[PDB]
């Protein structure tokens, strides 16, 4: 549980997926 | 998933496929919440109006997948079920109230670039993010269109699909359908006045509706694909099991078992 | 439709 929700190929590499920012913009 | 896009590799590493042993069949999606526990919709396992009542031995969970149909050797992991737990107050009659179930795996799954659990929300994360207009993300290998004789072209995707959809105010959800909605559900999707598309569809049930928290950089599973009426219809929304509302049952099952 | 999975699973 401690490391939940952090994706090896995205958050752990400081990389964004192509539509993630759409989510943030809504919030 | 209707009017979504192909997932990027490792974009949803908590995504699980619920796979029937015989006949081979995609039954539903699901999500990984720890190395031994998988979350899904109850009706993926038990739905008497369709003569559905699966046992543990009938199914497998396949984790780390991208292709719908390939056996993704040395990428996906296939796990056997030790036990299914359906919410004791799941109501398949009616309106699928409390449409949630847990599956404990026989052995822990090793995490990888393709396999990693999602977080479950706490009360602040749920109050912060589960607000009308805020978008979440739904993933699955289910139908690309509402089933219809007039459809032309392949009905199921080659690879995992993703769609981002805004949460809708409860009175709008309520008034959109004659099916009785409850506080154990929320709905999401674009309103008629937004002129956009995207929805879950049959074969996506059990998969996650996730949101990213700017408070701590983590993804949280706020919903489970549960039901709708058609798919991507004008004036309709998809309905999702409200995970935070049912979290005390989740915690009870994992702490007891 | 689906590729066969190893028969150890099953
Ligand atoms: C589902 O089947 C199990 C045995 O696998 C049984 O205990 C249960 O009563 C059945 N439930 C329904 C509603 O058919």
């Amino acid at each position: 549980e401690a490391d939940c929700g952090l994706r090896p190929l995205f958050e752990k590499k400081s990389l964004e997926d192509k539509t993630e920012r759409e989510l943030l913009e809504s919030y | 998933i209707v009017e979504g896009s192909d997932a990027e590799i490792g974009m949803s590493p908590w995504q699980v496929m619920l796979f029937r042993k015989s006949p081979q069949e995609l039954l539903c999606g699901a999500s990984l919440i720890s190395d031994r526990w998988v979350l899904t919709a109850a009706h993926c396992l038990l739905y008497p109006p369709w003569d559905k009542n699966f046992t543990e031995n009938d199914l497998l969970v396949r984790i780390g997948k991208h292709s719908r149909t390939r056996y993704e050797r040395n990428i996906e992991k296939i796990s056997m079920l030790e036990k299914i737990y359906i919410h004791p107050r799941y109501n398949w009659r009616e309106n699928l109230d409390r449409d949630i179930a847990l599956m404990k795996l026989k052995k822990p799954v090793a995490f990888s670039d393709y396999i990693h659990p999602v977080c479950l929300p706490d009360r602040e994360t749920a109050a912060s993010l589960l607000q009308a207009g805020y978008k979440g993300r739904v993933t699955g290998w289910g139908n690309l269109k509402e089933t219809w004789t007039a459809n032309v072209g392949k009905g199921q995707p080659s690879v995992l699909q993703v769609v981002n959809l805004p949460i809708v105010e409860r009175p709008v959800c309520k008034d959109s359908t004659r099916i009785r909605i409850t506080d154990n559900m929320f709905c999401a999707g674009y309103k008629p006045d937004e002129g956009k598309r995207g929805d879950a569809c049959e074969g996506d049930s059990g998969g996650p509706f996730v949101m990213k928290s700017p408070f701590n950089n983590r993804w949280y599973q706020m919903g489970i694909v549960s039901w709708g009426e058609g798919c991507d219809r004008d004036g309709k929304y998809g309905f999702y099991t409200h995970v935070f509302r049912l979290k005390k049952w989740i915690q009870k099952v994992i702490d007891q078992f | 439709d689906f590729e066969e999975i190893p028969e150890e699973y099953l």
